[PDB]
């Protein structure tokens, strides 16, 4: 068939008339982005030859073609670690969230780290690292699973406890009403819709990351 | 079939018409002797980066 | 090793160039690197054999570094693209993005040519000296729920003010710099105090 | 370690910021040459309460520098001089 | 015999050294890239449209993936609108206002100020409007009383 862009919205404009919304909807949504591969490292001597004296020996008729390769590959190996580096060790401050989880209604057990797992990662993360599955050798990344997942913690607590206060300074604490408050403020809503709708709001947040878990729970 | 390798013991029941062992990536891992039908791993020599 | 940026792109550079230089001196399979001493010692039969020899190990070399040049090309474009989007919008304006300006508040950023590249001087404001206080979402007063217009509720001990958010600056909590909206059975952890009124 | 077999670096059991990196958390520094697992940071815990705030009462005008590469040297290579001069 | 297979080995590993280049420069960029969203929507509140989830972005949150980064956005969409009647500015005597944050509305028969992105109708005053001008000017001012309190 010939494909349809979307549904036809006829917007009802007149030069006297505005919508103005009556509710809204919190909504979570999630966004994937590959930070860094696999670092592969290369014996070009050995790829090429193996064991064969012979064979190094007509090799070197071709002069420093392995050690080319061997250093572009080492500069991917380094920037791999680079990029890693870049996304997650954005904060020198470890912040741990308080052990009572009174945020006002609001829930993070899918976010946070889950205390009964070994590899102390949040359920929406183990959900995560389950669902992705001759010279040659890998060399392992810099930063292993945990310490990403201790530095995802960090940004996690720094944000709840903290707001966008622990990013350009000092972690200043504030309540998460009051950062969510802040936040509506910052989008052109006034403090009090966030403050008279706050269970509503803590319910449609804790819905919504609820459906992200079963999303990609259920998605393959 | 020539290479070099360590050869231990396999854990891999060949059928009795199969002499060597291949994985996904074509070489050869497992092989049978033929003076004795055991069946034999050979695991590359620990090749490293200095 | 403050500037290992600009260093790393002028040591790429001259290494390759310099290893570009250094494959003339292989023979790639043929009798001797030296066209001249191929032309001088051999018939065009076997010459042009030789010769090719080296015109596709040459040519492989060239080839090579000319890839890895256009790779670095597209890394250093990037870069510069960049350099370009911080000097419009960190230089010649104020950007609300954080850690694009320098971490902290940004307040503006000064340029400064340096060899092949840009040193950005990020001028930012930091908060310092932070304070305890105990906050409330609203104040109630006359069965009336208050807000702050501009910034938030904190409380000393035993009295009530309203500051703005990223600087301790305490004002009495009037009817100028709060608002009203609903009653105070609504708002959960509203205090009572009083607002005065001018 | 997981990246391999470390001879010549004495292993300790503190942690601090990554100086030459080793793989997988191991890092190497001088003092010898020891080896560690890096520290990612110093711990903070945010003093997280309903009803409390942190209000800032000074701040710190700091000026931080951002080093960007922007062109690199042009270079030319005459092909056929390069190949047969 | 071995110098053919060298030069054909030596082709395989240079193609492969030159895609995995290109693969990295792609990485490279994508992970600029989540190093932006991990500044401008995780450590702060990003008023660009779109960068960081779709609607009014609110906040963020980290996750770690394998060889990747998962930011949950938490986005403000807004729901259930409403017609209204609207007016760029109010005549009262002979003085034309403007609302001073928000927008004029009507129901059909009583006009009121609300903020643009929630409906929160409240009394035209002289402490949410401001006054510029007589009402000669302004294309399509419509009359009604301002309140002083
Ligand atoms: C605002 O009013 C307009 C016009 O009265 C409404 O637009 C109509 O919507 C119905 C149902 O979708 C359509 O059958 C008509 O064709 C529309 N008219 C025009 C001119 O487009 C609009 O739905 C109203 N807005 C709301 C939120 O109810
Ligand atoms: C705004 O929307 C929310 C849901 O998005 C509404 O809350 C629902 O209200 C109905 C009826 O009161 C209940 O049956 C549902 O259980 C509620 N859902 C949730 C998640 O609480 C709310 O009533 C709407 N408010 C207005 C003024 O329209
Ligand atoms: C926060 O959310 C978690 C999970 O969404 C809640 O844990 C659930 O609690 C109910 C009742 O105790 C159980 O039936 C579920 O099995 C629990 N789910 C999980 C995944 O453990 C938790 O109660 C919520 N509230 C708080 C304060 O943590
Ligand atoms: C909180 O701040 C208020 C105002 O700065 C303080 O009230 C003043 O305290 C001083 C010293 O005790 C008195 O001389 C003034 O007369 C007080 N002013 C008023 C209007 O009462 C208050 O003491 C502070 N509380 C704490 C615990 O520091
Ligand atoms: C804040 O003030 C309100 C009203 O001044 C108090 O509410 C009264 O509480 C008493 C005893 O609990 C009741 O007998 C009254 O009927 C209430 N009046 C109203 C209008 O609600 C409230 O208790 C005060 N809160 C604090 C913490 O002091
Ligand atoms: C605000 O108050 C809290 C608790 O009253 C302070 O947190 C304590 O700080 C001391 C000093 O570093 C630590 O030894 C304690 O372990 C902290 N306790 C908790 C529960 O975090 C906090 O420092 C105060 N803030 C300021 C700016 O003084
Ligand atoms: C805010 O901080 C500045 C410096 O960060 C303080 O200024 C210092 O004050 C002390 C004592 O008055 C002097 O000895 C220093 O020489 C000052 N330094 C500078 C650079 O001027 C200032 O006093 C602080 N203000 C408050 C209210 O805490
Ligand atoms: C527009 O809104 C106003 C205020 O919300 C409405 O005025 C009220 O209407 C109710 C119901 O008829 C009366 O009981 C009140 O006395 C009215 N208040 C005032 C101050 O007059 C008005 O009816 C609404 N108009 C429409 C068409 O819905
Ligand atoms: C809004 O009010 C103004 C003034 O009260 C109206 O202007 C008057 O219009 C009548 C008839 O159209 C004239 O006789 C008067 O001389 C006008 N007065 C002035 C001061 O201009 C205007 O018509 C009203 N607009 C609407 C839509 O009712
Ligand atoms: C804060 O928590 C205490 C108990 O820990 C409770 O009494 C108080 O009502 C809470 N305040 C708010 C605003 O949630
Ligand atoms: C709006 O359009 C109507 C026609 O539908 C017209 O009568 C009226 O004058 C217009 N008002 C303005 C301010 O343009």
């Amino acid at each position: 068939y010939t494909m349809s862009l979307g549904a036809e919205n006829s917007v009802a404009y007149s030069n006297n008339s505005i919508a103005i919304p009556t509710n809204f909807t919190i909504s979570v949504t999630t966004e994937i982005l590959p930070v860094s591969m696999t670092k592969t490292s290369v014996d070009c001597t050995m790829y090429i030859c193996g064991d064969s004296t012979e064979c190094s020996n007509l090799l070197l008729q071709y002069g420093s073609f392995c050690t080319q390769l061997n250093r572009a590959l080492t500069g991917i190996a380094v920037e791999q670690d680079k990029n890693t580096q870049e996304v997650f060790a954005q904060v020198k401050q470890i912040y741990k969230t308080p052990p009572i989880k009174d945020f006002g209604g609001f829930n993070f057990s899918q976010i946070l780290p889950d205390p009964s797992k070994p590899s102390k990662r949040s359920p929406i993360e183990d959900l995560l690292f389950n669902k992705v599955t001759n010279g040659l050798t890998v060399l392992p990344p810099l930063l292993t699973d945990e310490m990403i997942a201790q530095y995802t913690s960090a940004l996690l607590a720094g944000t709840i406890t903290s707001g966008w206060t622990f990013g350009a300074g000092p972690a200043l604490q504030i309540p998460f009403p009051m950062q969510m408050a802040y936040r509506f403020n910052g989008i052109g809503v006034t403090q009090n819709v966030l403050y008279e709708n706050q269970k509503l709001i803590a319910n449609q947040f804790n819905s919504a990351i609820g459906k992200i878990q079963d999303s990609l729970s259920s998605t393959p | 079939l020539t290479g070099t390798g360590v050869l231990t013991e396999s854990n891999k029941k060949f059928l009795p018409f199969q002499q060597f062992g291949r994985d996904i990536a074509d070489t050869t891992d497992a092989v049978r002797d033929p003076q004795t039908l055991e069946i034999l791993d050979i695991t590359p020599c620990s090749f490293g980066g200095v | 090793s403050a500037l290992g940026k600009l260093q790393d792109v002028v040591n790429q550079n001259a290494q390759a160039l310099n290893t570009l230089v250094k494959q003339l001196s292989s023979n790639f399979g043929a009798i001797s690197s030296v066209l001249n001493d191929i032309l001088s010692r051999l018939d065009p039969p076997e010459a042009e054999v030789q010769i090719d020899r080296l015109i596709t190990g040459r040519l492989q070399s060239l080839q090579t570094y000319v890839t890895q040049q256009l790779i670095r090309a597209a890394e250093i474009r990037a870069s510069a693209n960049l350099a370009a989007t911080k000097m419009s919008e960190c230089v010649l304006g104020q950007s609300k993005r954080v850690d694009f300006c320098g971490k902290g508040y940004h307040l503006m950023s000064f340029p400064q040519s340096a060899p092949h590249g840009v040193v950005f001087l990020h001028v930012t404001y930091v908060p310092a000296q932070e304070k305890n206080f105990t906050t409330a979402p609203a104040i109630c007063h006359d069965g009336k729920a208050h807000f702050p217009r501009e910034g938030v509720f904190v409380s000393n001990g035993t009295h009530w003010f309203v500051t703005q958010r990223n600087f301790y600056e305490p004002q009495i909590i009037t009817t100028d710099n709060t608002f009203v909206s609903g009653n105070c059975d609504v708002v959960i952890g509203i205090v009572n105090n009083t607002v005065y009124d001018p | 370690t997981r990246a391999g077999c470390l001879i010549g670096a004495e292993h300790v059991n503190n942690s601090y910021e990554c100086d030459i990196p080793i793989g997988a958390g191991i890092c190497a520094s001088y003092q010898s040459i020891i080896a560690y697992t890096m520290s990612l940071g110093a711990e903070n815990s945010v003093a997280y309460s309903n009803n409390s705030i942190a209000i800032p009462t000074n701040f710190t005008i700091s000026v931080t520098t951002e080093i960007l590469p922007v062109s690199m040297t042009k270079t030319s290579v005459d092909c056929t001089m390069y190949i047969c001069g």
